[PDB]
Order: C-alpha cells, then structure tokens, then sequence
C-alpha cells in the first residue's frame, strides 16, 4: 500500500530516531506494552497505521526502520530505555570499533562486513512489503560515524535497486563551529561521493535551531530533548498526508517532482513556522497571514543564509489544521506583490501547496502548543552557495599544510580522490551562479 | 536498576554479571536470577557492621549375589527396603 | 569486546597504579574485600573495560607489574589493595637497579623481558580484543624509563595496530635528584619519540605549586601528588565506560588531536581544586570552570605556555549539561585570545561531554592541550647534556657496561631534530 | 596486632604456618590509622588535612616560602572516627577494611 | 563385567600405589576400616571395575604386591591403610635385591615366579571378563625392572588378547642416584619395547619444577608427590567408571595414540594446580583450562616439547561441559599453531567429555600426548651406556651372575634403531 522504509544511520541518528518515534507511537495511542486499550485495532493491520507499523496477528506494531550502529554504548542504553520490547531485536544491529572520526576507516576497513547483514535486513523487509515507495535515510554530516558508512550503503542500495526515491536528512556542519578538525575532511568526501546518486538531501543548522529557542520558545538551556523533538514534528508534518485525509493530497514523489529543478542542486531549506510557547499559544492569536510573515522572514530559517543574499527559486507549503483554502491564496497573493523576496525570473509560478484537515499533535509534559494551524515550509534557493564558499576557503589551507593526512594514508588512503572532490564542488557552486544568470 | 528485570534486551552487547558459576544456558532466565540473587546476597552483603528396579541392571549394591532363590524384581524390591534396614549403607 | 590491560613500572609507577587503582576501586564501590558493591547498576554495566571476572564474586584487576626491589611491591602488597592484586603477576627482579640506564637497557633487562612478555601476553590472550595498552612510568628514574623502552619496543611489532598511550612524570627542572638524570632522559626520550603514540608530561614543581597556590594544607604527601595526577587518568579514561554522547576513543581523540606523526606530548591539568571554605563558599556553574579552567596558575604541566602558542585543545566536561554552554564557552574564548592560537586550522578545540559525573561532585572537567610548549624543557635538558658531555663526566660506568658515545651523539642529533620541528611549525 | 601508645596507630604481622602454601611476606597491613567503620568513600584527597590556613601573601615577592594566615572557626572539619585503644577487649567485633 | 588387576612392583611401585589406592578410596568416600558409605550411587555402581565384595561391606582391591626386601612392606601395611591390603596377596622373598637386574632377572626370580604367577591367576579365576593389566614399577629401579620385565614376558603369552599397561619412571637428566642405572634401563627396555603397548614415563626432575613453580609450599614430601603423580592415572582411569556422552577404554584411547607398531611412549599432562590464593584469585572457565593445560611449564614428563613436534594428542575433561567450547578451543590452537603439529596425520587431536568431576575441583583436564619428544631421553642413556661401556666399568658382577656382552650389543642396535626409527618418522 503506502509505506515507507526507515534507515537511521548513525549513532547521530538513533538520537533522532528515538525521539521521532516517541512522536510517532503517541498519535495512534501506541503503548509502551505494544497493544491498545479495549478498544479493537488489530487485524492484519489495515489502517492509516499501516504506513509504518505491521501490527501483525501477534498484535504488536513492528517499527519499520532500522538502527545500524558502531559504538555499542549508545544503542545499548536506547534498549535499556523503554520502549524496548516494542523494538525488534536484531533490527538494531551495532559493530563493535569506531570509525575514528575518519571517513576512510568508515568507508573501506570497516565497510565491508556489515553490509551483507544490512542488506540482509532491508531485504528481509522488502519481501514483505508491497508498495515500497521510498527510504527516510538520517544520517550525520560531522558524523564519528554517521559520515562515511552512509555513504557507501547510499551507493550499493542505489546500484541494486535502480527505481525508487531516497530522502536525506542530514544535520550540516556549523558555519564558524567545527567540533572535529575532521568535519571539513569528510564534509567533502561525503559530498563527493553522494551529489550523483542522493535523490534529495535536506540540511538544517543546530546553532540557529538552538536561536530560535530564545528567540520565541524562549529556552536558555534547551537540550537534545528539545532539539529532536522540533526534527520529529518536522519529518511528521512532511509526512500527514502520507497518514491522514485532506481536502487534496500530495507525495514524496510529487516532491522529487516539483521540487528539484536541474540535476545536481536539490538541496532546498526547510522552516516549520509555528514554533511558539504556550503562553504565547493562549491568549496570542494564530492565524494564515501572520503565520506566512513567519515563514519567509529571514531569520527564522534555522540556516544562515539570508534570502536577501540570493533568490528564491521553488517553494512548497503544507498546511495542516483546520484552514480554508480563500485565505491561503489570498496570503499567496500578497506575499509574490511584494517586491523585496525577488524571485529567480525562471518561473512565474513556484509553489506546491498540500492541504491536510488533522491537527497536528503535541507531546504531554513537551514543549510545543494545543496548535490548531500549523504550515510546514521547505523551498530551494540561491542564497546557499556562500556556505560550500566558507567550506572551501579552510578546506584548502588544511589541505596545503597537508596535516593529519598521515592518518589517512596510514589506514590507507590516497589523496587524488581529495583532490577531485574540490573540482566537484567548484562545479557545484559555478553551476549555482550559472542557473542564477538570466 | 533494570526494568524488565527478567530479561535486559536480546543481544546485549554490554556483559551481564554470572557469566560464570551459573550459565550454559541462555539469556533470560540466567540474566534474571543472576542478578535476583546478585542484589540478595548484596543486600545481606550490605547488612550490619556488628519400586521395582528392572532386570539386567549392571551396578553392584551390597550382598546381592550372596543371597538368591526369587526373581530380580521381588528380589531387587526387596533389598530396595532392606537397604533402609540392615544394609542401610546406602545414601 | 574492547578492554584495556594497564602498565605499572618503576618504583613511581607502582605508587601511581596503587592511587589510581584504588581511585578506581572507590568509584565503582569495590571494597578491600573484592565483593561488589550494588548501588549503581550505570556503575556496574561496564566493568570489562578494566576488570576481569574470577570466580566467588571478585573482580581481579587486569595489571602488570615490574620493580626490581623487593620492598617497594611489598610496600604496595599491604595496602589496602594488595590482596586484590595478583601475587601470581608479581615478577620482579632478582638484583637492584643501580640508576644506570645501561644496566637497565641490557644487563637484568635481557633476561626479565621474557617472563613479562609471557605475562603480557597470557593476559592478552584471555582477553579478547584491545584499545591498547597505557604505561605509567618515569622518564627520569632509573627502574622506569630502563624497562619501559625495552617493552614498548617489544610490544610494538607484536601489536601494532594499538594504542600505545605512555604516561610519564617528568624530572624536576632545578632539582631532579637523580644526576644521571640528564644522560637518562635523553637515552630514553630518543626512543619513546620513534615507538609511542601519545603521551603525558607531569612535573613535581607543578604540583608543589597546585598544592600550595591553590590546596593549602601546608602538609601534603607524594600521596596527594599521585591523587591528582590519579585524578587526571580518571577524567581522561571513564568516558569509554559511561553513556552519554562524546567522543570517547583515545584513537578519536588522537585523531582530533596530533597533526604530525612526531607530534606526541601534551600537558594536563584538573577542574576546580577546592580550598577549606570555597566548597560552600562557590557556586558550580559552566562560566566559573572555563575560567579557573584555561587559567595560568592552574595549569599544572610544566611552565606557561605564555611563551609558546596552542595548536589545538581537548576538552571533556562531566555533569548534568547541555551544549550551548560549551559551545558559548569556546566561542568566547577563541576571540578572548585570538592572537594565541594557530592560524594554520580554526575551530581548535575538540570537545566532549559526559554524563555522570564524579562520587562527591556535580560539575568537573579535563583539559589537555597541545601547544607549543616544550621547546623550553628540552632545550634545558640539551644545556645539561651538551655541558656533561663535554668532559666525559661520569662516562666510565655506562662504558663499562659497554655503550658508546656514538648513540650519545645520534640522540642529542634527535633531540635537537625535535627542537627545530616544534619551532618551525609554530613561528 | 601492635597497637602504639605513641601514635594512635595500628599494625598487622602475620603467623602463618610452614608448608601453609602462602607467600613469604609478613607484615600484612601499613602502620596508618584503622577507620572505626567500613572502606569511607574516598573523601576526595584534595581537602584531607588538620589546619585550615586562609590566604598566602607570599608570591607577591620571595622573601619566605610565603605566609600562612590562621582561621578562628575551622569550618569543614569532617567526622572521622578511629580505633582506640578504648574498645579493646577479648572478645568483639572490629571491621578492618571489610575484615569482620 | 570388565575388571582392571593392579600390579605392584618396585619399591618405588609400593610407595606409589600406597597414595594411589587411598586415593580412590577417597574420591569413592569410603572409612579406613572399609565400612563403605553410600554417598554417591553411581560410584557405588561402578566400583566393581577395581573392587571385589566379601560380606561386610569392606571393598578388597584386586591388585598384587610383590617385593622382596620386609620392611617397606612392614611400613605400607602399618601405615593408614594397611588393613585395607590381603596378607593373602603379600609375597616375597628371603634375599636382598643388590640393586641388580643380573639376580632379578636369573636369581632371585626364578624362586618368586611360580607363586607370584599363581596368585595373579587365582584372581584372574576370580574375575570375568578383563580389559588387561596395569603395572607400576620403576625402569631404572632394580628390583621393579628385575622382577617386572620377567613377569610382563610371563604374562604376555598366557594372556595374548588384552591390555598391557606399564607405569614407569625415567633417570633424572642431572643425577640418577643408582649408577648402574643406565646398564638396568637398557637391559629393561629391550623387553620392555618388544613386549608392551603402552607405558607412561614420568620424571622428578620436572615433578619438582612443578614443585617450585606452583605448589610454592617451601618444603614438600614424596608421599604429597606421589600424590600429585597418581592424579594422573586416576583422570585417565576416571571414565572406565562414570556415565556421561564419552567412552573410557584403554583400548577405544589406544586406538587413536598408536599411529605404528614400535610407539608406546607417553608423556602425562595435568590440569588446574592452584596456588596459595589462586584458589579465590583463579576463574575457572574452559578457555583457560586450555591455555594452561597445554604449556610448556605444565608438562612433567621428560622435556620440553618446544625443541621437536607433536604426533598425537589426546585429552578428558571432567565436568559439566558441551562441545561447542572444545571444538573451538581445538581450532583456536590448530590454527594459532598449525606448525607445531605433523601434517601427516591432520585432525590429530581426541577429546572425551566426562560428567563427574574430581572431588574438590568443579572442571578438570587430564592430557596424554605423544610427541617427537622422547628423542634427548633414549640419546642421554645412550651416551652414558657407551662411554660407561668403554673400559666396561661395572662389569664383574654381571658376567658372573651369567650373562654375556652380546645382548648388550642388541640391547644398544634396538635403541639406535629406535632412535633412526622417531627420526625418519619425525623428518
Ligand atoms: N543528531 C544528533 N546530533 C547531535 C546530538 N548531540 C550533538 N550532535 C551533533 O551530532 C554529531 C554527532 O556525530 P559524530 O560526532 O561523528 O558521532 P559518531 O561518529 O557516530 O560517534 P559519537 O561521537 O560517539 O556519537 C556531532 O558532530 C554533534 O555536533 C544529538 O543528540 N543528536
Ligand atoms: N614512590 C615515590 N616516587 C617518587 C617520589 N618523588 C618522586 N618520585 C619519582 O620516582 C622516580 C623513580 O621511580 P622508579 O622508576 O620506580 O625508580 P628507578 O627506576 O630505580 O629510578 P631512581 O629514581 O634512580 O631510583 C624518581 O625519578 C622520582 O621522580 C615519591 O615521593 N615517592
Ligand atoms: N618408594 C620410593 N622409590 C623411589 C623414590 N625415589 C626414587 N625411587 C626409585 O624407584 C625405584 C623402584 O623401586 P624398586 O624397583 O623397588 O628398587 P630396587 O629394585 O630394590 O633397586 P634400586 O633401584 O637400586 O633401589 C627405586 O629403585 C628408586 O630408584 C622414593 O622416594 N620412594
């Protein structure tokens, strides 16, 4: 039917795995037992809840997704946690050694003999599923580990499966906070060797995710807690209508479709507007025109790259809540009159709107509001180029000192592949300004 | 401490106590009283501070041989309870 | 799994590894007696890392060690942990040391670096798979720096995929007793830079100074001494054991850590040192630790790197946190001292954070630092040499034994090497 | 045992017999000061002394070893009790480190 | 039933199967007096394969003694279990022994033979169906090789259909006490290889490397050494008499020992010795069990096995065990060193799982194993026999009791073919 497949790659991943499914069993009500009230629900499993769980006749969800691992701590104490039995055992399958913050050790010593089980694993669930339309891969940028396994994973399944789409989420490198020497290393190599096969890659920053906090959640000391539970709500709302009923509907696929104007460039930006406190929820009023202010305002976009900087260039809104759609192409209406967002001049119309009637959902004890309106942003742009421009102007000054390239060429690496990625990337930032001219 | 204090996660890649004394058998049941009994003896560790044995048996039990003239069942019987009697040697 | 089997040598190192070995005992609760001590199931989920398994409920630890005089062992056998301790791993020697590094490199050496071996090499085969192995001794000391050349150029080529991590105190600058203590360093310092991986610096004068700027007590020991520098090892090495998200191998570390294959010594340094009344008489918050942390006065290693500069920094902070204080911390500090970094690579500190903090505290870090700051104390070191050499001065007992000025000369040739790389790199 | 007068200080021989197969070494424990009670958790060396000083004015220049300014209130002075030579009698119970 | 006849032989052989028959008479629980008490039904129910029954309760052993000088006799049956003994079954003779085969191989054993036969062919009545015999005497010791090599040539004819067990002790490479020792060893072997199919060899000189090494109680006695020996035969014998997933026979472990007709040489191997507080500081688990059991210090026997290669190797354990754990415990050292072993005969190791362990131990091992190692002891008397028969030292007494020099000279031709015959074997 619908569903779709989950692949959290990286110890970054489990963190935000764990959380998004904290979201996930709460709006079916799932219990940390794995049934339902007296209320009746199972069956062969045929329902919205389907899409994610195969609450088979054993009556218990199984989490499709899988939790592939190399330091045992941390997937250790997530099943030491509490939602444990619901899990299956060996879905989480950890290694025992560490990549070393090294992209090579990750790809070639300790790649090869954990992918006959991973492959093992996806294809043991796909002789079971029917539609099986898409991957929600999450891995890590900076990731110890999360870089480079990914990436070669990326690569056998893309070669053995040719036809369906593969989603990226991918948390970016910060833009003056590098908390490993070897982030600028493997930013490059990751980008390298996944542009040509990665169907569509999102990135999002965490120091302007922790901004936003004190800038309108107002949040001193937030944590992870906070953190992955805003990531959560995001891929939730990207995937109501995947779940739920609307007026009309709209796919992943129908994503790849609009979304991705040339080969090479998919990277769009993602904003979920209504971030704000319950105080402000209760006596402030939420409504589409001020909600959409939010949205394209500059700051609020948990990247650093302001939209006066370049262009805006394709757009996709999803409204989830009550609405009506007189007031949202009214909103519409207003934001292309006015001038200051310029737009590339390409296409006079940009924007893919999906309407869905359910609230969205908050946690108890959370951090977000009793919402009624609720709009999910993500757009692709221009103004982005300046980032990969403050990436290569440090990348070459490391490589020219030529500094721990011991390492690499130790575990066994060689380095005409560290020259070819900075080519790969020139052509990426020199196509950007070439689609930018008119 | 470990809820599900029976069984702590098929595939534990951290090591469970009672590895040793105990074991040659899987996870659950060993898992659990192992550390059922652990935490006992740590809390009193932490107290103050001051009929019818079938033929052709082969095994010899005392006498036997010596005496005969019955059938190895009534006879086996009957030194079955005699060896609680006379040639009570036997534990 | 992945453990790490621990090195003591030298008569400094059997009292380090008594401190730290009981340092550690306290934290996970074992007793003299050897029983567990249930109170912290987190503190019992990981015991492989340090701990093998005997039988009755005991925990024997997985530690070799070597002297050459019967007393010191003995002096460590009745403490409080002797018994807890292997006598069966006990070797010793059956001669005294003599301070003289010859003897120590080829006399006894020649015929006790086979029983060890065969120890080592048991203890590895019981275990199953290894970070490495670290080493406390002294570079200065006769028992110390003599054997743990010989093993580490053992060990290397039999394991040479290990983290090969040595932990040495460093002889007093103005008064290092011993007056080989010149001759030996360097004879020792030529091959740790060509065998070792990474290492620890620690000098006395330091803690003298720690102890009384900062403890005052008036009357500490080289206990005390020991427990701090205890203390360090402690912070730097739990984080393989405890949940919580940081980078916890010492190989992830180094890799973050030394650019260069002879990029090796680095210097340590401890979170708040607390006097009588500031215990209650301080408030424990992130921006007080960063800044009693990247203090002057509290460094502890050798002397200010005021006259050097930082190539990079590793930081790994132990409570109940959250990022954006350590990300403000270190985004602060990197322009409260622009000037005194590297330009070469930005972004020069590496960051960790743990959990679970220690028995009896809410909030403590560790530093450790590479920074161009050892060009001064080896540069002393090649005065001393180059003037004791200069007249053969106590030459006739190193020649008895059989050496050569030859290896003098390809040493100081060495050291000198050294000098020019950490000079050039920073100016 | 050899309790001293002189110290308030305890001291373990041991007696063990030939052919007992046991090491050669004798005495057992150090000469320090047997703790009343169980192993303490390691009062975190660091604030382990008698006196309490208050501040030094010594760096500032070198004519001393700089100074060491008294208190009147010695606070943070931590109960430790210690075996004297009170309880002592044929017949009771001690604890030595976990040795009942 | 298959019942097993000692043979006692050798004052060596009294004193040795003095501490072997107490000891099973121990690990079977039974009184001095004999009044045996039913705490272990199984061993009830295979005591027969050693012991007749009278009435009363009292468990008669089925083992000869012969010897001919009084007193050692006097002393084992005055010792704590001399009641436990026949006087029935003490034969002798009026003559001393002069420590010489010459008078127990023509003189004095011509006048014992008859009666000594007798006896053992009176029990044979007494028995059903044996397996064999075991003898324990000594081939360097006089009188046990006097009277054992006439006996075995006696036996072997009138039994040709069973099992030839012989327990000996080989001279000490530094001293052998006797000095016509090496004349008594050749002249005993040269039977001793053509009539027998199995014998183990066992030393002091290792017993007391063994001795210093692990037992480390200062001041042992040859009654506790006897012990430590008798051990040995016990674990082998062990299976005859208990259930469990294996099998026991000598000849089901002969089978697999002897790859040719001219091999009857083996070196015994025992497992876990315990120190003075390796009994609370060991882990008792089969990784180490294995690890320790096949050493180079373990080893007793002759010397050690590093010098040449292995042929077969066989070993029981004695516990709660699987399978999983010895097989791969047999590949890890297969493969760890494939070197070692011959690569004529691949899969050369056999192993025998038993369920009841030794009282006082929860896992045991014993280890046979017959390797290219027997080579220096056969070189050593030969050497000796030569150089001593160079001026034919030591000869008046033996042409006078009647022999001639030409069976020393097949004597000497059948060991240098033994010697030629391992060394094509082994390369
Ligand atoms: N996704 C996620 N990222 C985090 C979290 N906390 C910090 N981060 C960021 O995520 C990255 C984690 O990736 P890595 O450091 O490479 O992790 P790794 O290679 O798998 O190994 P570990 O560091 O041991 O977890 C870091 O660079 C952090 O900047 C979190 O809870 N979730
Ligand atoms: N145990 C102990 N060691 C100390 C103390 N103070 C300094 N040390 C160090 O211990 C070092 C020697 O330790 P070892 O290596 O075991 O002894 P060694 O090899 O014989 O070297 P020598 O000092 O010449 O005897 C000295 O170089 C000192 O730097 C102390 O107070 N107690
Ligand atoms: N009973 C006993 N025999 C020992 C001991 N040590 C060595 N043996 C040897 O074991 C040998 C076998 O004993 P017997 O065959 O009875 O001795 P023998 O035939 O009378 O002749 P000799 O060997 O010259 O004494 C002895 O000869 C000794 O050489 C010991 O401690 N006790």
């Amino acid at each position: 039917m619908r569903e779709c497949i989950s692949i959290h790659v990286g110890q970054a991943g489990v963190q935000i795995g764990n959380a998004c499914w904290e979201l996930y069993c709460l709006e079916h009500g799932i219990q940390p037992d794995g049934q339902m009230p007296s209320d009746k629900t199972i069956g062969g499993g045929d329902d919205s809840f389907n899409t994610f769980f195969s609450e088979t006749g054993a009556g218990k969800h199984v989490p499709r997704a899988v939790f592939v691992d190399l330091e045992p701590t941390v997937v250790d104490e997530v099943r030491t946690g509490t939602y444990r039995q619901l899990f299956h055992p060996e879905q989480l399958i950890t290694g025992k050694e560490d990549a070393a913050n090294n992209y090579a050790r990750g790809h070639y010593t300790i790649g090869k003999e954990i992918v006959d089980l991973v492959l093992d694993r996806i294809r043991k669930l796909a002789d079971l599923c029917t539609g099986l339309q898409g991957f929600l891969i999450f891995h890590s940028f900076g990731g110890g580990t999360g870089s480079g396994f990914a990436s070669l994973l990326m690569e056998r399944l893309s070669v053995d499966y040719g036809k369906k789409s593969k989603l990226e989420f991918a948390i970016y490198p910060a833009p003056q906070v590098s908390t490993a020497v070897v982030e600028p290393y493997n930013s490059i190599l990751t980008t390298h060797t996944t542009l040509e096969h990665s169907d569509c890659a999102f990135m999002v920053d965490n120091e302007a995710i922790y901004d936003i906090c004190r800038r309108n959640l107002d949040i001193e000391r937030p944590t992870y807690t906070n953190l992955n539970r805003l990531i959560g709500q995001i891929v939730s709302s990207i995937t109501a209508s995947l779940r739920f009923d609307g007026a009309l509907n709209v796919d992943l696929t129908e994503f790849q479709t609009n979304l991705v104007p040339y080969p090479r460039i998919h990277f769009p930006l993602a904003t979920y507007a209504p971030v704000i406190s319950a105080e402000k929820a209760y006596h402030e009023q939420l409504s589409v025109a001020e909600i959409t202010n939010a949205c394209f305002e500059p700051a609020n976009q948990m990247v650093k790259c302001d939209p006066r900087h370049g262009k805006y260039m394709a757009c996709c809104m999803l409204y989830r809540g009550d609405v009506v759609p007189k007031d949202v192409n009214a909103a519409i209406a207003t934001i292309k009159t006015k001038r200051t967002i310029q737009f590339v001049d390409w296409c006079p119309t940009g924007f893919k709107v999906g309407i869905n009637y359910q609230p969205p959902t908050v946690v108890p004890g959370g951090d977000l509001a009793k919402v009624q309106r609720a709009v999910c942003m993500l757009s692709n742009t221009t103004a982005i180029a300046e980032a990969w421009a403050r990436l290569d102007h440090k990348f070459d000054l490391m490589y020219a000192k030529r500094a721990f390239v011991h390492w690499y060429v130790g575990e066994g690496m060689e380095e005409g592949e560290f020259s070819e990625a900075r080519e790969d990337l020139a052509a990426l930032e020199k196509d950007y300004e070439e689609v930018g001219v008119d | 401490p470990n809820l599900i204090q029976r069984k702590a996660i098929s595939g534990y890649a951290g090591f469970v106590p009672r590895f040793a004394w105990v074991m040659g058998m899987n996870y659950r049941d060993g898992v659990t009283q192992a550390m059922d009994d652990f935490d006992k003896n740590q809390f009193v560790f932490r107290h103050p501070v001051c009929q019818g044995l079938i033929p052709f048996y082969m095994g010899f039990i005392p006498s036997m041989q010596d005496n005969y003239a019955l059938t190895f069942g009534n006879s086996t019987r009957r030194a079955y309870q005699k060896e609680l009697d006379r040639r009570s040697h036997t534990l | 799994m992945r453990e790490i089997v621990h090195l003591q040598a030298g008569q400094c190192g059997n009292q380090i590894g008594a401190k730290f070995w009981e340092v550690i005992s306290d934290e996970h609760g074992i007793d003299p007696t050897g029983t567990y001590h249930g109170d912290s199931d987190l503190q019992l989920e990981r015991i492989n890392v340090y701990y093998n398994e005997a039988t009755g409920g005991k925990y024997v630890p997985r530690a070799v060690l070597v002297d050459l005089e019967p007393g010191t062992m003995d002096s460590v056998r009745s403490g409080p942990f002797g018994q807890i301790f292997r006598p069966d791993n006990f070797v010793f020697g059956q001669s005294g040391a003599g301070n003289n590094w010859a003897k120590g490199h080829y006399t006894e050496g020649a015929e006790l670096v086979d029983s060890v071996l065969d120890v080592v090499r048991k203890e590895a085969e019981s275990c199953d798979c290894l970070q490495g192995f670290q080493l406390t001794h002294s570079l200065g000391g006769g028992t110390g720096s003599g054997m743990g050349t010989l093993l580490i150029s053992k060990i290397r080529e039999e394991y040479p995929d290990r983290i090969m991590n040595t932990f040495s105190v460093v002889p007093s600058p103005k008064v290092s007793d011993t007056v080989v203590e010149p001759y030996n360093a360097t004879l020792s310092v030529h091959q740790l830079v060509e065998n070792t991986d990474e290492t620890y610096c620690i000098d006395n004068e330091a803690l003298y100074d720690i102890c009384f700027r900062t403890l005052k007590l008036t009357t500490p020991t080289y206990g005390d001494l020991n427990h701090l520098v205890s203390a360090t090892m402690s912070g730097v090495t739990t984080c393989l054991r405890f949940p919580g998200q940081l980078n916890a191998d010492l190989r992830k570390l180094a890799v973050n850590m030394v650019p260069f294959p002879r990029l090796h010594f680095f210097m340590p340094g401890f979170a708040p040192l607390t006097s009588r009344g500031s215990q209650q008489y301080r408030a424990l918050t992130v921006p007080e630790l960063t800044q009693q942390m990247f203090d002057a006065k509290n460094m502890m290693a050798a002397c200010d790197p005021r006259h050097g500069r930082y190539l990079t920094v590793a930081a790994v902070f132990r409570g109940r946190m959250s990022m954006k204080e350590v990300d403000e911390q270190m985004l602060n500090v990197q322009n409260k001292n622009s000037s005194y970094f590297v330009e070469w690579i930005p972004n020069n500190v590496k960051t960790a954070v743990c959990d679970i903090p220690p028995r009896g505290l809410k909030m403590s870090a560790t530093f450790i630092g590479n920074s161009t700051a050892i060009q001064e104390l080896f540069k002393r070191i090649s005065e001393q040499f180059t003037a004791m050499f200069r007249r053969k001065a106590f030459l006739h007992w190193y020649t008895g034994e059989g050496m050569d000025e030859m290896e003098f000369t390809e040493a100081e040739s060495n050291m000198n090497d050294l000098v020019s790389e950490y000079q050039q790199y920073q100016d | 045992l050899h309790y001293f007068l002189c110290d308030g200080t305890v001291e373990i021989r041991e007696v063990l017999p030939s052919n007992s197969g046991r090491d050669a070494m004798s005495s057992f424990l150090r000469r320090g000061k047997l703790p009343k009670y169980g192993p303490p958790g390691i009062y975190q060396p660091g604030q382990i002394t008698d006196r309490a000083v208050l501040n030094v004015y010594g760096g500032l220049s070198e004519w001393r070893a700089d100074g060491y300014l008294l208190d009147k209130y010695q606070l943070g002075k931590v109960e430790q009790d210690f075996y004297t030579d009170q309880d002592l009698s044929i017949g009771a119970t001690i604890n030595v480190w976990g040795r009942k």
